[PDB]
């Protein structure tokens, strides 16, 4: 058998014809990018979702040919937070929380908040103030 | 001409309703499944415009539906009312549908049940051809959070959290304002407090029991994830389509023909797959408008059913509406639906009215019934006879004109005393 | 048929749609409202209506002391209804229409077999007879993806028509509940007037 | 300020509202329609691959939406209520309907 077909009919195992060693083939580390922004007319500051890996895998490229987006600069940054969605980067984790600004998924949203410069913060959204009927 | 039947008890019934409100939330990348590895290809896929922008502008548009979709069903209420630490309720049971502490989701039993009906690897396949799925906005532990405070609010308050602030009421005093508004006295309910409570005891645990029995009782909600599933298969298998080229792989064309032949099996190759892509996608926007109506009928019955008590025929159930119980589901939402059914019917005569000196009197809210000798006047819904009084009827004009009228003494409570 | 275009029958014979209009009708008549939310209890029909009268907000008397008045006009709203469905030709239009479309959308994918797509004819012998192998299966090739585009065109319009129908259906059904099973107090949901 | 109108008569209106509930069940051959009767033709459609399960399974998911649709509006009630012998009924007329 010298390779073997996925259910596409794409390859993704191959015998090496000097070695006859059996390899594997899996696509280079790819995902969705999702930029949260507050809007240019408030900010130009933004966050990003890399989405559906976790940031100990997100890009680490240091040279512009490794990887497709130029922009290095705002991955692996001071703001990193993981979420089910994926992990953001440049949005700070407050354990308080708000109704949803900006929906990133898994119950997580974005807001663009005074906390005293103002920021890109992530939060786990609030479902709504607690309340407690008095039956008897 | 003259036979009513009236019924002389009631069965409380609990009828499950299943809705979906959600569907899976799907993203594609366009280049990497029309090609995969292929430079050549992607630089000859810029030369087709704005397709690959108005695909991933339509997926994004119904998951943003669906998310909407969730928020619209289960976050009608902005308050998350928490039940009372004491579960009595005038002997009325609710754990199958509380939310349960000891289950780290915090979900109730039914819905664990519900969870739990509903279901390299596929994912993976799809995953390396650009084909991802989005996790929704609200967790599952979000939607049991809604489905819990509905409840709550539904046990506490009755229907007033819905339409404003939440008024505590005890609940036999609550499902006895639900028999006046299916028409039955609240003594009917008062006095027979513990039957009623038990048939919905019994009813709510065969609830449980009637969805594990059948594998298919969940069905439409699985329906739904299996008609996602097999359509991203089939996209999936279209990419083994050469669709009239040399071969199905870009990176063999590419490799084998000089540019101008390479171009037309390409053109071939990448017309085919897009037409793939916008098939899977306007198939998914159709069933994103089915899915849409579907849930904007769960939020009619959100509001219709569980905040409040419907009239509306079989909106709510089988039988006449009294109250209803929201339960998270994969994907849906499932309404325990309880009403009453009137049972053990029996036979009486019936008189349009009755001709008492010379005047005609109608009852007031019930039927003149005969068991064969006396006459009565009942309600409709429950058969509880009571002497004829001017106070339960009301006097319209003389005896000849009204049809079937029949001759009888009407009570005067004063002329006693 | 010969196409390949091919009429499936319904799985309701139009008398057993009939049996169900008819079950529906007497239990309306026999029992009111209570075969509807459960076991159907008997009620005269005098008395029905006068609790229908009731429902809307008028006293039983009303219907008692008018009642072969309000019998007569019910009787002569019924004969008309008859000579109203004969005279307007789009009375049932909204059902015809339905048909027309299904009949209209076949003919087009008939139509769609006489289109050559851009290639030398629209016969597929032909394009073989009258070209090299190699030649031909491109003008073939075109000619089979023009067919598919136009099946996938049916299809989809037939998946927006099908889902207009079902929510066409799904009110039938909510009518059916509301106005036929029960008295209905939502405003022109059964008809005009309370 | 001061003025009502009471209505001191009534008509029994009887209107008619048509709903259509199903549409015509179609099957479609790609075999046939695409390629009459070439069975190189036929061969050759094979290359495009799973269009015409896709397309088979909607049809067929029509098809069982028409029957469920119908089900849906007619099939309510599941006892088979039969007219009494005698219509009399208070002298409603519904020898029409
Ligand atoms: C109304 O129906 C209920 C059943 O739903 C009757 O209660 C049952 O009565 C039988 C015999 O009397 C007992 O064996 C059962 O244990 C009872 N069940 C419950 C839940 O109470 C009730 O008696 C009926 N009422 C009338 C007036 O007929
Ligand atoms: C409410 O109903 C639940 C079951 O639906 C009751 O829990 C059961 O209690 C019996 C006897 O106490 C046990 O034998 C069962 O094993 C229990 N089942 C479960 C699932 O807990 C519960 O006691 C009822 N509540 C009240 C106040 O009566
Ligand atoms: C119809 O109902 C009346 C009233 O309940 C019955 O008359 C009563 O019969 C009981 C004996 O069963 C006596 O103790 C009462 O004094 C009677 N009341 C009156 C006002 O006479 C009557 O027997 C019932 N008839 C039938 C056929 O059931
Ligand atoms: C209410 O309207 C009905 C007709 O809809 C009236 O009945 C008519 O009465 C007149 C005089 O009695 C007769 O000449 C007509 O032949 C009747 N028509 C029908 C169809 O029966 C009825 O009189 C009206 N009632 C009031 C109080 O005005
Ligand atoms: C119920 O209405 C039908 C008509 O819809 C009546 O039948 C008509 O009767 C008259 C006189 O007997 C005839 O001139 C017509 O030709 C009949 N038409 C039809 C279609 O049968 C029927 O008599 C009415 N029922 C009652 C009890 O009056
Ligand atoms: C984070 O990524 C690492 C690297 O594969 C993995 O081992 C770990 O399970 C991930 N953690 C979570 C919470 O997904
Ligand atoms: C009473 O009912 C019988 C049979 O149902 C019917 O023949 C008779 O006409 C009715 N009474 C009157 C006054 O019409
Ligand atoms: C009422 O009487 C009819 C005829 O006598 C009979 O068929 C029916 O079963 C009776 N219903 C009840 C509840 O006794
Ligand atoms: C009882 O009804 C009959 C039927 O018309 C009537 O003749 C008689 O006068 C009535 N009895 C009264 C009014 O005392
Ligand atoms: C009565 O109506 C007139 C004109 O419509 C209005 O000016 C007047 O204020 C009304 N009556 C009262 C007490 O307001």
């Amino acid at each position: 058998q010298q390779f073997g077909r996925d259910i596409a009919d794409t390859t993704d195992a191959v015998r090496d014809p000097q070695t006859l060693e059996i390899l594997d083939i899996t696509p280079c580390s790819f995902g969705g990018v999702s930029v949260i922004t507050p809007g240019t007319n408030t900010s130009n500051q933004v966050a990003v979702l890399y989405q559906g890996v976790n940031c100990t895998e997100v890009p680490v490229a240091i040279h512009a040919d490794q990887l497709t987006p130029t922009w290095r600069v705002y991955s692996t940054g001071s703001n990193v937070f993981q979420t089910r969605a994926g992990c953001l980067i440049g949005a700070e984790y407050v354990n308080n929380s708000y109704e949803c600004d900006i929906p990133i998924g898994a119950g997580i949203c974005a807001s663009y908040q005074t906390q005293a410069s103002q920021s890109i913060i992530a939060y786990t959204m609030s479902l709504g103030a607690e309340n407690s009927v008095a039956y008897s | 001409n003259n036979s009513i039947a009236i019924p002389t008890n009631f069965t409380i019934s609990v009828t499950t309703e299943i809705l979906p409100v959600s569907m899976t939330k799907t993203s594609v990348d366009c280049t990497m499944y029309i090609c995969g590895d292929s430079t050549e290809c992607s630089n000859l896929l810029l030369q087709y415009g704005s397709f690959c922008t108005q695909l991933k502008r339509a997926l994004t548009g119904i998951a943003v539906e669906q998310d909407k979709n969730t928020q619209e069903v289960f976050a009608q209420v902005k308050q998350i009312y928490k039940t009372p630490p004491i579960k009595y309720f005038g002997g009325f049971n609710f754990s199958q549908i509380l939310p349960d502490p000891s289950k780290p989701s915090k979900r109730s039993p039914i819905e664990d049940l519900l969870f739990n009906k509903v279901t390299r690897d596929l994912i993976c396949a799809q995953k390396f051809k650009g084909l991802t799925v989005l996790p929704p906005l609200l967790t599952d532990e979000m939607i049991a959070q809604y489905t819990s405070a509905l409840l709550a609010g539904t046990i506490t308050s009755g229907w007033t959290f819905g339409a404003g602030p939440a008024l505590q009421i005890p609940f036999p005093m609550q499902m006895a304002y639900r028999f006046n508004g299916i028409g039955v006295t609240q003594n009917v309910l008062y006095e027979n407090q513990k039957l009623i409570a038990n048939q919905f005891n019994s009813a709510i645990g065969k609830i449980q029991d009637s969805l594990s029995s059948t594998p298919s009782a969940l069905g439409k909600l699985q329906d739904v994830v299996n008609h996602n599933a097999q359509a991203l298969n089939t996209l999936v298998k279209q990419l083994s389509s050469k669709f009239g080229a040399i071969s199905s792989v870009l990176n063999d064309i590419f490799s084998r023909l000089d540019p101008p032949e390479a171009e037309v099996q390409i053109d071939r190759l990448i017309t085919g797959r897009l037409q793939s892509l916008q098939t899977y996608v306007t198939q998914q926007l159709i069933r994103a408008a089915e899915i849409r109506a579907s849930a904007n009928l769960a939020a009619t019955k959100m509001s219709e059913c569980v905040l409040g008590q419907s009239k509306r025929v079989d909106f709510c159930g089988k039988g006449y509406h009294l109250m209803s119980f929201p339960q998270s589901a994969p994907h849906g939402v499932v309404f325990l639906h309880v009403t009453y059914v009137p049972a053990q019917e029996k036979n009486f005569t019936t008189a349009p009215a009755i001709c008492h000196d010379g005047k005609a009197h109608f009852p007031r809210e019930g039927v003149f019934v005969s068991n064969g000798t006396h006459w009565f006047v009942t309600q409709r819904n429950f058969y509880e006879p009571q002497i004829i009084t001017t106070d339960n009827t009301f006097v319209s004009g003389n005896c000849d004109v009204v049809i079937g009228i029949v001759n009888n003494t009407v009570y005067d409570p004063l002329q006693p005393e």
